[PDB]
RNA sequence: CCCCCCC
RNA sequence: CCCCCCC
RNA sequence: CCCCCCC
């Protein structure tokens, strides 16, 4: 007589479903990664200034730097536990203070190099030398602040925000991701760049673009290191610049959902449609699916989580249609390649969306 | 003297 | 791999999913916890959303039921539909009892 | 039928990542600074004052 | 010390004043598109205390 | 990235 | 008996 | 399968 008990409540169903395992997956039971005790913060330091003030070779290990400052930073055992948590069983190793050799220091004990699992000492020297040469290169032609130096506190921090930089574009292309972070690290990092003119961008990205893909869990890591700074107390500029970037890779994979709301928020009137009203109750399950995982849901696509695709409206064809339309017509949808199912309500909400921003209102 | 300098 | 035979690999899951069913249950457990995990590979990702999409398997009827009701068919106003539509009822509450 | 689903809420599920931490973050280890007992206060206030 | 307070934040302020002084140009479309991430931010600043 | 006035 | 499409 | 813009 009603036709009220036609539900079915799908997306709940299964994120249930995903949730509520009582057996968890093992993956990596035989590999091993490498942490620095935060006794070595200072020699960590100095060698992350070391890879940004000189013109370097190989640029294989910078990320493997910056992960190693971040385990100083949180600790080595709560490395342990954060890698432990992600679902890895992942076993570390511990970073080593070695003798280099004869070679002496402007202390007079041995000139202690740091020797990290997984990095070859040959690459961790070459950086020393190399650094060290540019160095005397630079107080032979003029005789250097404290602020251009390597020892200088905020050069791991520097690191780390090419790092989140590439992080906030995991959820896209390789290319992509080296391009907008050279684009944006020559304005964010602007000031770093003055203090260190030779740091290369791209091959730093690109180290830190390798280091997320192979070792996933450095992806939770991360995300730990950028919790843990934006709930201190205090920090330094280059500190609250990585929190900035970091803030803003927060939603990376579900830009979707972002567009909707704006789409909503700008009154399209092609969401009225008969073929969007016919869907809008899977778009309202979905988002009630965001509620329900919480502040999670948005480093989903980061953490690179199974679970993720739960959270994708691609089985909205008209819902996403008319979102593309009304992101194109405001001009935000920029160089957005996901695809546009239907033509028609692309083209209505996009003339829409231009005829509300090209024309002024007053309520 | 390339190891001896202040870094 | 350009030299992977998909479709004796694909007879032989389904050979596997025939003669032992409590692999079936194994699967899904396996899906289950591959969901709940809090990072993974583009592959595991790959895996539970086939394995989402695996879901309603064998209820497609109770789907495209909700969607002829989402697209307003004034069929179902007939006399006919009108006289089940409460066994109807019934069978959706018994999706929502078992959950 | 109605929007009104359409709802994300990113700001307070930013704070919300940022504030609930179980780690700390660890700075200047091997730092050191100066600080004057209270009971030099007579002793610094006359500096403070030169 | 208390004049140094709110360092940082002015833009937040003269939100607040702009909502005091009944600016008509509030009501543009374009700025009620966007209201409620603004209403999103003051609401943080009430959770921070 | 953020910030930027006056008292 | 049930199931049966596409992604 | 998903993802894909800008800051």
């Amino acid at each position: 007589m009603s036709l009220q008990g036609i539900h079915l409540s799908d997306l709940s169903y299964k994120h249930a479903i995903l949730k509520e395992s009582q057996y968890t997956i093992k993956r990596d039971v035989g590999t091993t990664t490498a942490v620095t005790p935060s006794s070595l913060q200072q020699e960590i330091t100095l060698l992350c200034g070391e890879i940004l003030y000189a013109k370097h070779a190989d640029y294989k290990y910078a990320a493997e730097i910056g992960i190693q400052y971040i385990s100083t930073a949180l600790g080595s055992e709560r490395v342990q536990q954060i890698l432990r948590n992600s679902g890895s069983e992942v076993q570390v190793v511990l970073t080593r203070t070695y003798s280099l050799g004869k070679i002496k220091n402007n202390k007079g004990e041995d000139l202690q190099m740091l020797d990290i699992h997984g990095v070859e000492k040959s690459w961790v020297e070459e950086i020393d030398k190399e650094a060290r040469k540019t160095m005397a290169t630079l107080l032979k032609e003029s005789s250097i602040p404290q602020n251009q130096r390597p020892s200088a506190p905020d050069t791991p921090i520097i690191l780390l925000c090419v790092g989140a930089l590439i992080f906030t574009k995991l959820a896209s292309t390789i290319e992509v991701g080296l391009e907008t972070t050279v684009r944006r690290a020559n304005r964010v990092l602007s000031d770093a760049l003055k203090r260190y003119p030779r740091m290369d961008i791209p091959k730093i990205a690109r180290s830190f673009y390798d280091l997320f893909e192979q070792k996933v869990y450095h992806r939770s890591l991360f995300i730990e290191y950028g919790k843990a700074l934006g709930s201190s107390s205090t920090g330094s500029k280059a500190e609250s610049l990585f929190v900035n970037i970091f803030m803003q890779a927060y939603g990376a994979g579900q830009t979707m959902l972002r567009w909707g709301v704006i789409a909503r928020s700008s009154n399209n009137i092609m969401l009225g449609h008969v073929s969007v009203q016919a869907e809008l109750k899977q778009v309202t399950e979905v988002y009630d699916l965001v509620r329900e995982m919480g502040p999670e849901s948005g480093l989903l696509h980061l953490r690179q989580s199974p679970k993720a695709g739960l959270l994708s409206l691609a089985n909205c064809p008209n819902f996403a249609s008319v979102v593309l339309g009304n992101a194109s017509g405001l001009g935000i949808i920029g160089m957005y390649r996901g695809r546009v199912p239907n033509t028609e309500l692309f083209s209505a909400a996009e003339s829409y969306a231009k005829s509300l921003k090209e024309s002024n209102k007053i309520n | 003297d390339i190891y001896q300098l202040i870094m």
